[PDB]
């Protein structure tokens, strides 16, 4: 059935462009209006736009006035948004959403859209000025407790993902990794930990195994008391 | 812009009681016999799911446990026994004047049995204070309710603005939460001091409880 | 190359609308195929200045 | 129309109300001025829109069709190959002009209805505080400042509070 | 010390939805469907006067094939051919044969 | 409907009303009841009946009908006589989508309409001695009991009897 | 019909007025006549005028048209050539009887609205000095001669100028 795809975000320095595509399937897209709703990051739903079936009216909310622009090819089922002029603020996930109501009639800026029917996949969309750094992955040392635990600190890399496993993943249990935090320099860091039983705090040795696909970067640090 | 607020912002109810959620509206969102207004699921890494749609249908998936309600400027979601695919944000929605607008969203969490955290304090490592700054670090282990709070203290000067912290999400087993912290000064500054703690104060904690290293 | 439901044999036309006139001749889900080229179908409301 | 608000008691339109399709121009102390009130027109945009979308929900997916020109002269069951369309053909133009008419029709009537729909919503809210001066203009009779106005525009304006001022200005 | 009077229509407790020019769904008090579409399964035998043919084709009935010789100066309204039907006596073809059973 | 009364200044309808379509609401000194209309009831159903009547007297009682279903694969024939019958069928469909549509329509906006009929026979009944709410309520402004209002359902009302009292409670 | 002043709140039709279709008769001072209101007559015979074109201009010109009539037994072809125009020919007979069904049912609704629409102009003029006795007669609240009715009639009315006289009639 319904089917929305979208496409091509990521990072993109401040007052610099950038333009997404939804492909559409499995309805009649052009007799649907459809919509752009972002989301900034852990944070909540915008509206960004709205585009008739007739291709023909379409409002923006204000945060996005005049800088983007919201387009449609009835032909190739496919809508797109264009964005110039980016900047910090605009930094969310971007989603296509199919309007409920039927060859809608958008005559003006006020008029009543119907739900939201469907959504799609979702696509990142980052505006920083840092180009990328890698990660730093400084160990954290064991002490005292009844069982006690340790970690790595992964700090100043850029853009995300980063991905942790501890020993090739032959540890699980216990492991917690922490959502990354951006720092006021613009590179993020992570932490992730794993709580052991103490009894080897020698004998079992710890890799951990750090990744960041965007750098090309790999390292694994080892986890030791003292 | 009209304003829709959502309330509670989190909530939390045991698997398989009631939980229920309010949105309330900046104006009639009631028209011609219809109420504008529909509702919103979204678990995490993820778009939203339509849940309900015209104040109170359900969206042919939705299984009939799920129930909107109200009418003009106040309704009401109801999961009437709360299994445990239903942690997610749940966002009510208005259109029926463009701009859309939509609900803050209302956190539902699992509620269960209260639980202390366990606390351990880490200091620099010897790799990084080759290059100019110094990182210690907080962690809060399994513990539930979810409302913790550190507190950094440099010699016993309560610390701010300089620390930051996140979260995990709740545990499929347990139901805990678990708490990192990220304490970042200059090794300017960390060669000064020499009583490094973090303060946590919980439910779970009669009284608060204060973790520290001396540097060596 | 492209998309079309409905076929002519003067081409391919769409079917948006409820009614054709291009050809009687007509392959795939067509519009009817009426006598007149032009019928209007009001969405205002009278137009008085 | 059927009911005489529009293209008739109402002169003519207004060209310069571009947010909606009805609505209250003024005059009071605090100037002039124009405002579009948007429940009305949702509601006749509804209307079409709807039978917009009842009027195109099909398109002919039937079985083979005959051959409908012809090559050669060959008689009777050519004869009746042709009488066949050209008579289907006269008939789906029969429905097809009578519908664009009764729609149309219709349509304005409809648009019609929803002009006076106001006008009597209106004058009711009013209940004892102007008289209708004949143009579809109400002669509101006290001192209505623009906050006052815009309260009979978005329903809240309470009549008692006036009455007193207005009853004294129409009467004596 | 002064009254009101109220006019009003009734309502039910569940209409029925209908169809309009404007509104593809609208729900009125009542309605009634203009479509038949059930059928009690058995042909009745009145008011029209019903000739069965059991295992005979009518154009064989006519030609007179042995087990059909039963409806010999038969008269009816409407003949019913049953698909159990057959035939068994020369084999025979009736080119245009389409119309000599109309 | 058209007229917006029904589902218009009349709120909504009421599910307590079990004879009658159109009718009463009163509250009084006495106490508050609720009679039926019988009139304007059986005006609507007069007509709703009429219209049934005649959307029903056709069937078709033609005429050696031609074969339509098939043993074989025939080419020429064969074909135009689905032809023929695929289009007949296509045609007496739109034919019926079309009635049921306006006939329900109209079968709608008429009983809008006697709502409003039943609303002017009843101002014009309390000529001066009322006001419009709104809401398809009236404030009578005298002292009226079970006895009076009957008066007014039963279309006996005399308004010169309760005038100069009525009057003197609206304008002093 | 539908708007309910014909054969509605307008008791009955003047049989005697023939010079026009609506209009008004009085009794003042100077005894009693009546007049055509010609503006209402002229917009009524206007539609259906135009209304009676749009029904006619439509012949069916074609093309060499298949036998009709037969003289012969001869099954298949013919049974169908029969079928096709009996089939034909139920359908006209229904694409009329609708139009005129329809057409009707609106010339008599719209000739209703125009009666009902001339006696909301006149109300509109007199705009405090009379009140509707709901007969289809007003009352007018003051002594007017056969200059001052003609001038109604002819658009020209004043209210203001027999205000005052209107309101001491009618409050004291
Ligand atoms: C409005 O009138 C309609 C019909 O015009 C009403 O529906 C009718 O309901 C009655 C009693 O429930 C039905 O009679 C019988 O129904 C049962 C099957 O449930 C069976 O014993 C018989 O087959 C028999 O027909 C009836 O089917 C039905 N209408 C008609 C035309 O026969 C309806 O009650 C009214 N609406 C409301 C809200 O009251
Ligand atoms: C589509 O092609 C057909 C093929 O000829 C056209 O039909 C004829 O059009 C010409 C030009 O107007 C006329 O001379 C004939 O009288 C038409 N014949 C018939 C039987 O209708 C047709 O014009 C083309 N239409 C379009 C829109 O391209
Ligand atoms: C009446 O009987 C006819 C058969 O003559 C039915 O038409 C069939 O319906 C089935 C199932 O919907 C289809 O696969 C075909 O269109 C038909 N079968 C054949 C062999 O032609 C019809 O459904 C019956 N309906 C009722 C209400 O009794
Ligand atoms: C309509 O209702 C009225 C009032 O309810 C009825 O009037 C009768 O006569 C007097 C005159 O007002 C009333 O007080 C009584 O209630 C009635 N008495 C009798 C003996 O009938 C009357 O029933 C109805 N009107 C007409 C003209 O029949
Ligand atoms: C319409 O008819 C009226 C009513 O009779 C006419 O009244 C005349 O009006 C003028 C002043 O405008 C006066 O001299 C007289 O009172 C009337 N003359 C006659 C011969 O009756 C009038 O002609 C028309 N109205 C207007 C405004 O022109
Ligand atoms: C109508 O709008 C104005 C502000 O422009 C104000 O009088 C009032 O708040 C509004 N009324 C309603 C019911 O929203």
């Amino acid at each position: 059935q319904v089917q929305l795809v979208e496409s091509g975000g990521g990072v993109v320095q401040p007052g610099r462009s950038l333009r997404l595509s939804c492909a559409a399937s499995g309805f009649t897209f052009s007799t649907y209006a459809m919509h752009w709703v972002r989301q900034a990051p852990g944070k909540g739903l915008e509206w960004v736009a709205v585009i008739s079936y007739d291709a023909n009216y379409k409002y923006y909310a204000d945060s996005v006035k005049g800088r983007f622009t919201i387009s449609r090819d009835n032909s190739k089922n496919t809508l797109y948004l264009q964005m110039n002029s980016l900047r910090a603020e605009d930094t969310a996930v971007y989603y296509c959403a199919k309007d409920s109501q039927l060859r809608s009639l958008l005559y003006f800026e006020w008029l009543s859209q119907g739900y939201f029917d469907y959504w799609g996949q979702g696509t990142l969309v980052t505006v920083s000025s840092a180009s990328t750094k890698g990660p730093s992955v400084f160990p954290l040392a064991p002490s005292s407790g009844g069982t006690a635990a340790l970690g790595c600190l992964v700090k100043d890399y850029f853009p995300e993902p980063v991905t942790v496993s501890w020993n090739s993943g032959a540890l699980t249990s216990g492991v917690h990794t922490f959502p990354a935090v951006l720092q006021s320099s613009g590179l993020y860091s992570l932490s992730s930990v794993v709580t052991v039983p103490s009894s080897s705090l020698g004998t079992q040795t710890y890799i951990c195994n750090v990744n960041h696909k965007p750098s090309n970067t790999k390292v694994d640090k080892r986890v030791e008391p003292k | 812009d009209i304003v829709m607020t959502q309330s509670p912002d989190s909530l939390a109810v045991s698997l398989g009681e009631r939980a229920t959620i309010n949105c309330k509206s900046s104006q009639s969102v009631t028209f011609n016999y219809k109420n504008y207004l529909a509702w919103y699921q979204q678990k995490p890494g993820q778009p939203p799911k339509l849940l309900i749609y015209w104040a109170s249908t359900r969206e042919s998936g939705v299984p009939d446990r799920f129930s909107g309600s109200g009418s003009g400027t106040d309704f009401t979601l109801t999961i009437s026994s709360l299994q445990a695919e239903d942690v997610a944000v749940y966002y009510c929605q208005q259109h029926y004047r463009t701009p859309p607008t939509f609900g803050q969203g209302t956190k539902v969490e699992i509620k269960r049995t209260v639980a202390a955290p366990s606390v351990f304090i880490f200091p620099p490592s010897d790799e990084q204070l080759k290059s100019g700054t110094a990182s210690v670090v907080c962690l809060l282990n399994n513990f539930y309710p979810r409302e913790a709070k550190v507190q950094w203290k440099v010699d016993n000067a309560l610390q701010s603005g300089n620390s930051q912290e996140s979260v995990t999400e709740q545990d499929s087993k347990d139901s805990t939460y678990s708490l990192s912290s990220t304490l970042t000064l200059s090794k300017a500054d960390y060669e000064k001091h020499k009583v490094y703690a973090c303060e946590v104060t919980h439910q779970g904690l009669s009284s608060p409880v204060t973790k520290s290293f001396n540097r060596g | 190359t492209c998309i079309s439901e409905c076929i002519t044999p003067n081409g391919s036309i769409p079917n948006d609308k409820p009614f054709q006139n291009v050809n009687k001749i007509t392959y795939g889900a067509c519009p009817k195929y009426v006598k007149q080229n032009t019928l209007k179908l009001a969405t205002g409301m009278r137009n008085v200045p | 129309g059927l009911f005489g608000a529009i293209a008739g008691f109402i002169e003519n339109g207004w060209e310069g109300m571009i947010d909606g399709w009805y609505g209250f121009r003024h005059q009071n102390s605090e100037g002039t001025g124009q405002a579009a009130d948007l429940k009305s027109t949702q509601a006749a945009i509804d209307q079409i829109n709807g039978k917009l979308n009842r009027v195109i929900e099909k398109t002919n997916e039937k079985f083979h069709q005959i051959e409908k020109e012809f090559s050669e002269v060959e008689g009777r069951i050519q004869d009746l190959e042709k009488y066949v369309e050209d008579t289907k053909i006269d008939l789906w133009s029969y429905n097809a002009e009578l519908l664009v008419a009764l729609e149309n029709q219709h349509t304005i009537d409809l648009t019609d209805s929803e002009m006076n729909k106001l006008f009597e919503k209106t004058r009711r809210q009013l209940r004892e505080n102007a008289e209708e001066m004949g143009n579809g203009c109400f002669k509101i009779y006290h001192k209505c400042d623009n906050a006052c106005i815009e309260s009979i525009r978005n329903g809240t304006y309470d009549h008692d509070v006036y009455r007193d001022e207005a009853l004294n200005n129409r009467f004596q | 010390s002064t009254a009101t009077l109220c006019l009003g229509h009734h309502a039910v407790p569940n209409g029925t939805l209908v169809k309009t020019i404007t509104d593809d769904q609208i729900e009125v008090t009542n309605a009634t469907e203009l479509v038949q579409s059930s059928s009690t399964g058995k042909i009745c035998n009145n008011p029209h006067r019903i000739l069965d043919g059991i295992d005979c084709t009518l154009i064989d009935a006519l030609l007179g094939d042995p087990h059909c010789d039963v409806f010999q100066n038969e008269t009816w309204d409407l003949f019913v051919e049953r698909s159990k039907a057959f035939s068994n006596c020369y084999p025979y073809d009736v080119p245009d044969y389409a119309s000599l059973r109309s």
